[PDB]
């Protein structure tokens, strides 16, 4: 899963 | 951004003693999803942070109950019930909930199946180019993203960017801007790390890490690290 988040 | 205050610099403990480490954040860190991302990372001389506590109080896999988080609001601490021997070495807070994520000083604690493969160590002269790598094994490469973590001769941790392995998109903090450049070969599963136009300031140790979000953890896995030492 590609980081989101920021 | 959001400073990291640890306290003390060294915590000097006979093997058996309670130990606790506090932290201070110069804003809140709830992220906006209404989790609060700090972290204790454990560092020995060497090697990389290990993560210990994520998510203010949760113990991460393998982790003793000797080790405990606490906290809220801007004060946080860590405390060792009986420091062991293995205890040892450097502690650094750690928040991921805004960006750029930040970590603390790091407070020496002292006496009185995934894995990532870096390059080996660069030593070049200011104004030169490198391009240290970074090989992903036993995960989808392009599941997850690519971090990348910079850690001063001094021993400061600051995060460089991430990378999207499945757009070849990176994302900078504001102070890698400039002369950094992400890339990857999903091929070998490897990313890559380019410095252009080094500078003294250059030298440190750069670790890609990989992060478990979805899991409330960030950056649960790091390279060995490559040094690159920019000497005149």
């Amino acid at each position: 899963p590609q980081i989101t988040l920021w | 951004d959001i400073l990291m205050t640890q306290t003390p610099l060294y915590l000097p403990v006979s093997l058996g003693d309670q130990a606790s480490i506090s932290c201070r954040s110069s804003q809140t860190i709830v992220h906006n999803n209404g989790n609060t991302y700090l972290e204790w990372y454990l560092q020995k001389p060497g090697q990389s942070p290990q993560l210990l506590i994520y998510k203010v109080s949760n113990r991460f896999s393998g982790v003793p109950d000797r080790f405990s988080g606490s906290g809220s609001g801007t004060d946080f601490t860590l405390k060792i019930s009986r420091v062991e021997a293995e205890d040892l070495g450097i502690y650094y807070c750690f928040q991921g909930s805004h960006f750029p994520p930040t970590f603390g000083g790091g407070t020496k604690l002292e006496i009185k199946e995934v894995q990532l493969q870096q390059s080996g160590p660069e030593l070049k002269k200011p104004g030169e180019t490198v391009k240290i790598s970074c090989k992903a094994t036993n995960y989808a490469f392009t599941d997850y993203s690519m971090h990348w973590v910079k850690q001063a001769p001094g021993g400061d941790l600051k995060y460089v960017g991430w990378i999207n392995t499945e757009t070849d998109e990176p994302t900078f903090a504001d102070d890698f801007k400039g002369r950094f450049a992400f890339s990857l070969d999903t091929s070998t599963s490897t990313a890559f790390l380019q410095i252009n136009n080094l500078k003294n300031e250059d030298t440190a140790t750069y670790f890609c890490v990989r992060d478990r979000h979805d899991y409330g953890e960030i950056f649960t896995y790091w390279g060995q690290g490559t040094t690159v030492t920019v000497s005149s």
